[PDB]
């Protein structure tokens, strides 16, 4: 199998653990472990990949537990308390400490956890400074070889904890997309210093080349932003700037971040298309945060200050509409089956899709039996993640067009 | 000018040109011309295309027809190759300019004209028969690729007697398939079968869209991931379907046994090729057996492009095709050079079938896996789990060389490349093996010298200090062989296990990894097989990181110091010497598949890439012009570096080091070799278009080495260069 399809596999594996009343928690808590595991990198897969039996019961322990999360987001202070106890329910910790105690700064146990990894090497093998310095440069390569979080700490001219100034931390935990160092070294830095360096962080990693792991580190930095809207201003500045954010949120489920962004001309044309079919490829994607996905697409849709970007976006030209996608991927979540959705909300996104097409036909009226069979062609020549298998779904664009012509 | 463009017009220079620098985006076109109807369907892609692209105006119109083979005169089987007819008037003109596009150096026949004039006066009627005038073109492929404006011919001598496909028409008419020109000739037909003839041949008109695609590349070069899938999911890939269906009857009419493989890799890319003039499109194909893999990147002129890696399936469904484009995805940093030319994470998969009306596509998005696969590490980890196993499989045949056979004649060849790689990942390996009990431990590593000196086998022991060992086997499919002796080792310890993982490369060259077999305590062991033991001596692997050390120093700061290399290769001389008769470097395959594995076990440099291909050299050949004919033949040599060594970019002159191996049988053979690499690194130098892609920086590092294998001690093992320096290449 795929590097990826292990991935998915372990997150929906370790997804069993998220139980809470409310179904909303559930589904941002189970995205929040996807993120850990990693997508479309891995991110802590490495350090779990073989776990099986006990193993995987308990990491279902600390993400059953709430003392581990901060809504639908992980409590890194908590995990990293967590992940270097010898035991939590009665089943002994799988995970490599040390390399715990690095990744979650728990500083305080950092050097000692190295110490007993470094005796240990020593001792297997068959002047006694140089020899241990050998051996300590020898355990930090083979380690660092996961990542440079786990020689980060530990000074190999003395086998010392290294201390870093706030500032310099900072600035390598976001080289790094090292999101909980990020957390960290953010809480040392004077108070003085935060909005700059948060600043700082968001306008250098958003960028045309962000990758998925700077969203935990973007979603971070703009929710301790008190002035989001000098933010925006200056991240309006850069090429891409305001997109990049916009879209590493969205594709990493950061919905609540990206709607109260929106509720506070920084993106062209194009971003807008990009942010609709981003928030609706996400949205087939993860398909239990399909109400709040299909929210934030309705928000984009509704602004009075995007009137222009809503027109051109439903303009039949070149025989392509630049939404053609966007109603396909509606469509396609709107007759999902896999998951369980009332009768209620299914009549509820059959309307969603019914005003939007109205508006299509309202606002270019000579094209707009061209728009349908555009849609239609989509509907029929690109499979999707949620679209059954030899079934013709162009009929059921078909049937919502008859609807709206009556 | 476009490729099209000037091939309407005429312009024999500029489409020689223009198709010269579409063979440098697309290193392995010339490996498939006569894949089926790979190069008539691509030629016909580009004809088909060019309306939309806004290459040809609406006044000019295309006629072809597909001058299919037919039945094979040697041995009565059918072929799946043909001809490519085309032909282009324009309305207020008078000239017709006829194109013949095949995989051998074939003209119009009298029957094709006539059914062509028929054609054209159907659509002009203004016209009369004189006067219409024929310009006739060939474009043929076969290392050579030639055009050709025929001759200013009069009369009946303007077309030939008969195309391709009115010799299979008449060879089955007759009922003979051994009958040649002359003797068909010779036979006489009835009016009825004349007129059967006549309906045999006939053009299609090439009929455009409404839809304009100018502007398909500029989607497919953003710098945005987001946009290049979606661009991919509504829009592009519509186009391209679209367009092989509403000719889908020309390719499939009148042929059996067609390439549909081939022929759907032709068709997208002879898309491709329609923009070619106006970005850089490299494509990397990988059409061999049970691989139907491209992989291609657009840029305007930068680092920061999607790579785009398409599936084409021919009978399976759309969501398995995408799966195989995703699995080639995640290995890209193996199998292609794309990953070498963009710093991108991630890359867009396609997995496409033209024969399907429901889905033929579907479009996701992957990142690119490291390749750091850590050989020794996971050798320990696969003895109880089959999917490592498959994976250390993988390791070792996806690496070999793609331009090396996998048959019967090349057996020793890949035989030589997958032990030497394995020998040089696991020998040079300076990392303890990470236990699952949260430790560490020091491996001490033997290779075995079996006593019989014509035996395949590699033979390797690996023990972790207070932990378990492991014996490696890589053997032939004739390697007919007790135990290996270890008594050698220091082995302190009533809880060590002895472990064998043997691997088979069989005759169907597919490489089999065995069961892991528990043989016991380290004790009882070699307390059993007292008697079992085989002849041979198992030495000990010196200490390599002198090895690394200055291999650091090489692929960094060092890059462009002679002394630096030296060093490298005298620690690696150093390395080997103790190990020369073990390890039986007999082959140019196996000693550059242990600095292969040498340089990939090493954490530098980032990447290394054996027998990779830089770029080809253009010699030309123009005949003088005779009563109008023109002939401009192109020979094509490849340029291949044995070894490339890149750093990984921040700066971002990714210091490329490139290495020419040489094998030697004794210290007199060394100068010769010495000579014979430099000369072939003189041919490296022309190459320039190749190396830009690579680096940011303006210069790049060659060097010759040279093995001796008749050396007895490691100062005459690997030569090293000792007038002026020849060893930095400046580009342009
Ligand atoms: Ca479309």
């Amino acid at each position: 199998p795929t590097q990826k399809e292990l991935r998915d596999t372990m997150s929906k594996k370790l997804q069993e653990a998220i139980k809470h009343p409310d179904p909303a928690v559930v589904a941002g808590r189970k995205s929040a472990i996807k993120r850990w595991v990693g997508v479309l990198q891995d991110n802590f897969m490495e350090h779990i990949k073989y776990f099986k039996g006990d193993k995987l019961k308990f990491l279902h322990n600390v993400f059953q537990d709430e003392g581990c999360w901060s809504g639908v987001r992980l409590d890194n202070a908590a995990l990293g308390q967590r992940f270097t106890e010898e035991k939590i329910g009665g089943i002994d910790n799988p995970l490599r400490k040390y390399e715990m105690a690095c990744s979650y700064c728990v500083v305080d146990k950092i050097h000692p956890l190295f110490q007993k990894r470094f005796e240990s090497y020593r001792n297997k093998f068959p002047t006694e400074t140089e020899f241990g310095k050998y051996v300590r440069n020898s355990l930090l390569d083979s380690i660092k070889r996961k990542g440079p979080v786990f020689d980060f700490w530990i000074d190999r001219e003395s086998g010392e904890l290294k201390k870093y100034d706030a500032v310099e931390g900072f600035d390598s935990a976001v080289k790094f997309k090292w999101s909980e160092g990020v957390e960290y070294f953010y809480n040392h830095l004077k108070e003085e210093d935060k909005e700059k360096k948060l600043t700082e962080a968001i306008l250098a990693l958003s960028r045309v080349q962000s990758v998925e792991k700077d969203a935990p580190i973007l979603d971070f930095c703009v929710n301790k932003i008190v002035d989001k809207d000098t933010l925006l201003q200056k991240l309006s500045q850069k090429d891409k700037g305001v997109y990049s954010l916009f879209a590493e949120l969205i594709e990493s489920c950061f919905f609540d971040t990206v709607h109260d962004l929106v509720q506070c001309k920084i993106f062209s044309q194009r971003d807008y298309e990009l942010f609709l079919s981003s928030l609706s490829d996400t949205m087939l994607k993860n398909p239990e945060l399909s109400v709040q996905a299909r929210s934030l697409i309705m928000e984009f849709w509704e602004c009075g200050s995007l009137y222009q970007y809503r027109k051109a976006a439903v303009n039949t030209s070149n025989y392509t509409v630049p939404t053609s996608g966007v109603f396909a991927e509606l469509i396609v979540n709107w007759r999902r089956e896999d998951i369980y959705k009332t009768d209620e909300e299914k009549e509820i996104e059959k309307k969603e899709i019914l005003d939007m097409m109205s508006f299509a036909k309202d606002c270019f009226p000579e094209k707009f039996e061209l728009f349908k069979k555009l849609i239609i062609r989509d509907l029929r020549l690109c499979g999707r993640e949620g679209k059954r298998v030899n079934v013709d779904y162009g009929l059921f664009a078909e049937e919502l067009f008859s609807e709206l012509e009556k | 000018d476009g490729l099209i463009r000037s091939l309407v017009d005429g312009d024999l220079e500029g489409f020689r040109q223009g198709f010269e620098s579409f063979l440098d985006q697309c290193p392995s076109f010339l490996y498939h011309v006569s894949a089926g109807r790979f190069l008539p369907v691509f030629f016909f892609s580009m004809f088909s295309t060019a309306h939309d692209a806004n290459i040809l105006n609406a006044n000019e119109r295309v006629y072809f027809r597909f001058d299919n083979h037919g039945v094979n005169p040697r041995n009565g089987e059918n072929r799946n190759t043909a001809n490519l007819k085309v032909a282009v008037y324009r309305d207020g003109q008078q000239v017709v300019r006829c194109y013949s596009i095949s995989d051998r150096p074939l003209r119009f026949s009298t029957r094709e004209r006539n059914a062509l004039v028929q054609e054209i006066r159907r659509q002009n009627p203004n016209l009369r028969e004189e006067d219409l005038n024929f310009e006739q073109y060939k474009v043929c492929m076969h290392t050579v690729f030639e055009v050709i404006r025929e001759k200013d011919r009069q009369g009946r001598d303007k077309f030939a007697k008969y195309s391709a496909s009115e010799v299979h028409f008449l060879r089955q008419l007759f009922r003979n398939h051994r009958l040649t020109i002359k003797e068909i000739e010779g036979r006489q037909l009835n009016q009825n079968q004349l007129r059967q003839l006549g309906r045999s041949v006939n053009f299609t008109r090439v009929e455009p869209g409404q839809q304009r695609i100018d502007n398909f590349m500029e989607m497919l070069a953003s710098n945005q991931r987001q946009d290049v899938r979606d661009s991919l999911r509504g829009d592009i890939l519509e186009y391209v379907t679209d367009t092989y269906n509403n000719y889908r009857a020309q390719i499939e009419n009148n042929i059996e046994g067609r390439s549909q493989k081939f022929e759907s890799h032709g068709f997208l890319l002879g898309f491709l090729a329609n923009f070619s003039h106006r970005y850089t499109i490299g494509v990397d194909l990988d059409l061999s057996p049970r691989n139907s893999h491209v992989a291609f990147l657009v840029r305007h002129q930068e680092r920061e492009n999607i790579p785009i890696v398409i599936n084409l399936a021919t009978r399976a469904p759309p969501y398995i095709a995408l799966n195989r484009a995703r699995s080639h995805a995640e290995r890209l940093h193996v199998f292609s050079f794309i990953p070498i030319h963009t710093e991108s994470r991630n890359t867009v998969c396609v997995g496409l079938n033209f024969n399907l009306n429901l889905d033929p596509f579907s479009v996701d998005t992957v990142g690119l896996q490291q390749d750091r696969f850590p050989l020794v590490q996971r050798l320990f980890e696969c003895l109880e789990n089959e999917g490592i196993r498959e994976n250390i499989r993988d390791f070792l045949l996806h690496h070999l060389p793609a331009e090396i056979p996998r048959n019967a004649e090349n057996y020793d060849r890949i035989f030589d490349c997958i032990t030497g790689f394995a020998f040089g990942n696991s020998a040079f390996d300076r990392h303890p093996l990470e236990l699952e009990e949260e430790d560490e431990a020091p491996i001490t590593k033997y290779i075995f010298r079996h006593g019989d000196e014509g035996l395949r086998c590699l033979t390797m022991v690996f023990h972790a200090e207070g932990s378990d060992i492991v014996i490696l086997h890589i053997r032939a499919h004739d390697a007919q062989q007790g135990a290996i002796n270890l008594q050698t080792l220091n082995v302190n310890g009533n809880d060590v296990h002895v472990w064998e993982v043997s691997c088979t490369l069989n005759n169907q060259l597919e490489l089999d990894i065995d069961l892991p077999n528990d043989l016991g305590l380290y004790h009882d062991y070699q307390n059993n097989n007292a008697n079992n033991f085989l002849a041979g001596d198992l030495v000990q692997v010196p200490n390599t990181e002198n090895v690394h050390n200055t291999l650091n120093q090489v692929v960094n700061d060092g890059w462009k110091n002679i002394a630096q290399h030296r060093g490298l290769f005298q620690e690696i001389s150093g390395a080997l010497m103790p190990l020369v008769d073990t390890i039986n470097v007999n082959s140019e395959d196996k000693f550059r598949s242990i600095l292969h594995g040498t340089f990939y076990a090493s954490d530098n440099p980032y990447k290394v890439l054996a027998m990779y291909k830089v770029g080809q050299t253009y010699s030309l050949k123009r005949g003088q012009e005779e009563e109008g004919e023109r002939v401009i033949l192109t020979r094509i040599t490849e340029q291949r570096l044995d070894l490339l060594l890149l750093r990984q970019p921040r700066d971002l002159d990714t210091h490329p080091i490139g290495y020419v191996l040489r094998l030697a049988n004794n210290a007199e053979e060394v100068g010769q070799q010495q000579n014979d690499a430099r000369q072939e690194i003189g041919r490296l130098k022309k190459q320039h278009r190749g190396f830009i892609p690579i680096t940011s920086g303006n210069e790049v590092v060659l060097f010759p080495i040279v093995f001796n294998r008749d050396a007895h001690e490691a100062g005459n093992l690997i030569l090293f260069p000792e007038g002026r320096e020849e060893h930095v290449h400046r580009l342009d």
